[PDB]
């Protein structure tokens, strides 16, 4: 982690930054923060409580936020994370990388679902 | 056995009334570890257990519950802790968290530096603690009374914690306070809970449940340490995570809770039956402020 940490502190586009070093054979970063939940959530990519479906996983946000997690400057024009204090459902074919998964992917700004992992739009 | 499907432990009455001398803990399965499951933070476990016990106490739940989390942060920089209690409490409360090293979290605000650091304007509904000073490992000579945070606690509950309020404060055999056993004497009911995940640890959450103000029972805190380390000496506790395999009923109670302020003068018998039952709150309901001062 210190590493891949380190080095979005050496570059103007953390983002990809981040994804190409997973991209290209890099360790994900570890320890987001996975919780326990029942599995018979709405789904949305993020949410003020746990929606995991089946096929799914939930993590509390701020653990999977790139921004978050290396303490460097959130880019949203509000200031305000989208993530931290809330809920970010994982597809459950994708926990190996929850914060490049994240960085890769938007939710449905009609629906809230992830584009491409639910959203029916 | 049934008790491993329960979230642990809480030290009984048949404990809390034994008169002996303190011992050295010894369990049976010290440092033995349970694989977590799905791989989550054994942490998640644990915190979720405290939760679930919780859930059967007779927590005040207000709107805009004022919760503060001490000791939340890790050497991985995450607080899986905080994250539970996200998912624990009402969506409107707000949690205030807090830790010597650097961290982030889900909390409402999180506070760096030592817990003395942290000044709190007004009365604050719930106290969760899990601060652990790693110089209690460093054991030399006897078992005494410590001191570290527990100066801090002991203050807070006396002033800034609401009538009706509830705390549940992170001891170990070597981690504790004689003056913080005898402040659970000024709540309307008290135990000593035990994660069954952590059950091989002397870790204990010393409970208060619907603070009082005033002495409900007399406690020797000395005494009462000692009577929670006989009751860990004398109980089989298996590591076990069973009781998060249904997790249907998991959130807090959206009990509505009034908050009320009153003056001393009016405090009476029905007030203080409301405030032992976790019907009520006594405090101001003005907007909550919880920041760093300058030591
Ligand atoms: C109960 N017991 C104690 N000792 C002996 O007495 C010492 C002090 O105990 P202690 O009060 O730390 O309690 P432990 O349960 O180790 O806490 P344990 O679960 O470690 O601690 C719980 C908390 O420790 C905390 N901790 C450990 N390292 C650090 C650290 O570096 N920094 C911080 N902040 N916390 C730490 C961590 O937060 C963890 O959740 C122990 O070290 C043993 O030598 C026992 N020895 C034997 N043979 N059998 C026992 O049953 C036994
Ligand atoms: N005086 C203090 N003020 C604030 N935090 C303290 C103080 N003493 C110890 N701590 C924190 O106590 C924490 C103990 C941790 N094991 C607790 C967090 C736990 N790892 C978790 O599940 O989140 C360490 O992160 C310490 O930095
Ligand atoms: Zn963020
Ligand atoms: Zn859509």
């Amino acid at each position: 982690n210190s590493s891949v940490l380190s080095l979005v502190n050496f570059t103007v586009d953390p983002q990809k930054a981040y994804l190409d070093f997973v991209n290209a054979g890099g360790a994900p970063l570890t320890n987001c923060v996975k919780m326990l939940t029942p599995k018979t959530g709405t789904g949305i990519a993020i949410s003020v409580k746990p929606e995991s479906t089946a096929d799914q996983e939930t993590y509390g946000g701020a653990s999977v936020c790139l921004y978050c997690r290396a303490h460097i400057e959130h880019p949203d024009v509000s200031g305000v994370c989208k993530y931290k204090g809330k809920f970010v459902q994982i597809p459950a074919q994708c926990v190996r990388d929850p914060v490049g998964f994240c960085l890769s992917n938007t939710p449905c700004n009609v629906c809230q679902y992830w584009i491409g992992y639910g959203c029916n739009c | 056995a049934s008790a491993d499907w329960k979230p642990g432990h809480a030290m009984p009455s048949l404990f809390k009334v034994q008169n002996v001398n303190l011992e050295r803990c010894e369990l049976a399965n010290y440092k033995q570890s349970i694989p977590m499951p799905r791989g989550v933070h054994m942490n998640i476990a644990k915190y979720m257990q405290l939760c679930q016990y919780l859930n059967t106490c007779t927590l005040a739940v207000p709107a805009n519950m004022r919760v503060i989390h001490f000791g939340a942060g890790s050497d991985k920089g995450i607080a899986p802790g905080t994250s539970v209690l996200r998912q624990w409490l009402p969506t409107d409360a707000i949690i205030i968290d807090n830790d010597l090293n650097e961290f982030v979290s889900d909390a409402d605000i999180t506070l760096f530096g030592d817990c003395v650091t942290v000044r709190v304007g007004q009365q604050v509904d719930l106290v969760i603690s899990d601060m652990y000073d790693p110089t209690t490992k460093n054991v030399t000579g006897s078992n005494e009374s410590k001191a570290l945070f527990f100066t801090y606690l002991c203050n807070l509950i006396n002033n800034n914690l609401a009538l009706g309020g509830s705390v549940a404060i992170k001891i170990t055999e070597h981690s504790w306070s004689v003056e913080l056993y005898e402040l659970m004497g000024k709540f309307a009911w008290w135990t000593v809970f035990c994660t069954n995940a952590n059950a091989s640890s002397s870790e204990g959450f010393l409970l208060g449940i619907n603070y009082l103000g005033t002495i409900k029972e007399n406690i020797d805190g000395g005494a009462m340490h000692a009577n929670y380390i006989f009751w860990r000496n004398s109980t089989p506790m298996n590591l076990s995570t069973y009781s998060l395999f249904d997790l249907s009923k998991f959130q807090l109670k959206l009990k509505g809770t009034p908050v009320l302020q009153l003056k001393e003068s009016q405090i009476n018998e029905l007030v203080i039956s409301l405030l032992s039952q976790g019907k009520l709150l006594i405090r101001d309901n003005d907007t909550l402020s919880v920041s760093t001062d300058v030591l």
